[PDB]
């Protein structure tokens, strides 16, 4: 079975637009590159 | 949402990390520059029998030449490649350091060890010398970035570990830059026969 069938981003998470790391909802900045939650 | 993994590509300067990640043509044309860290993130899509998998490969701007890498580089890495140069014994001796630096932040993420530049005749680090992966039960592969030799092997191993599916296959190779050097098919078979023999030899 395909991953996309059973893959879902954690509730509230956001992908960093600069470096693509997945961050927690409560994080205002990217825990990797420090860029801001857009 | 897409299945993507942050893959950190570490190793001594001059080992060929940038030449390697650049082989994936779409990852190169769609790489993203991270100013704050001086990093380029290459989106390397691979197409598996179960769907697309994207390795966001982090490549340095050469800062590894002047010291270790900052936390931010390693933070949230889900897998890694440690590269060394089979023509520079010293790069192989720094593999443990890179390993330590990496596990200090990321813990037991899947890791593949790659010896680059095996297209060169005067190979200094032979199969019998490469033992670090066996000590830490990592996977090793010979590669040649400039010939695309074994380019897909590290990513296939990682995808299988990350997905938990050992039957996972790449249904088609990604579009790669044309080989800039030829890799003698026999030399490749001989090197592959040297690894299996070295695999059946005791650890000193
Ligand atoms: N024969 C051969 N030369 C390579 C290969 N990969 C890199 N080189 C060269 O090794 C030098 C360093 O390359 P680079 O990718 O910048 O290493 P990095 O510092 O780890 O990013 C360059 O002169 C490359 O042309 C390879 O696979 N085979
Ligand atoms: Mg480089
Ligand atoms: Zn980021």
């Amino acid at each position: 079975s395909g991953f996309g069938d059973k893959f879902k981003r954690p509730v509230g998470s956001w992908e960093c637009p600069v470096c693509c790391v997945s961050n927690k909802a409560e994080d205002s900045r990217c825990v990797s590159c420090t860029s801001e939650k857009p | 949402p897409q299945v993507q993994f942050k893959l950190v590509l570490v190793g001594d300067g001059g080992t060929g990390k940038t030449t390697f990640v650049k082989r994936h043509l779409t990852g190169e044309s769609e790489k993203k520059y991270v100013a704050t860290l001086g990093v380029e993130v290459h989106p390397l899509v691979f197409h598996t029998n179960r769907g697309p998998i994207k390795f966001n490969v982090w490549d340095t701007a050469g800062q590894e030449k002047f010291g270790g890498l900052r936390d931010g580089y390693y933070i949230q890495a889900q897998c890694a490649i440690i590269m060394f140069d089979v023509t520079s014994r010293v790069t192989y001796k720094n593999v443990p350091n890179w390993h330590r630096d990496l596990v200090r932040v990321c813990e037991n993420i899947p890791i593949v060890l790659c010896g680059n530049k095996v297209d060169i005749k005067d190979r200094k680090v032979k199969a019998k010398s490469i033992v670090f992966h066996r000590k830490k039960n990592l996977q090793y592969y010979d590669i040649s970035a400039k010939s695309n030799y074994n380019f897909e092997k590290p990513f296939l191993w990682l995808a299988r570990k990350l997905i938990g599916d050992p039957n996972l296959e790449f249904v088609a190779m990604p579009a790669l830059a044309p080989p800039e050097v030829v890799m003698d098919p026999a030399l490749a078979a001989q090197y592959e026969h040297d690894l299996e023999v070295a695999q059946t030899t005791a650890l000193p």
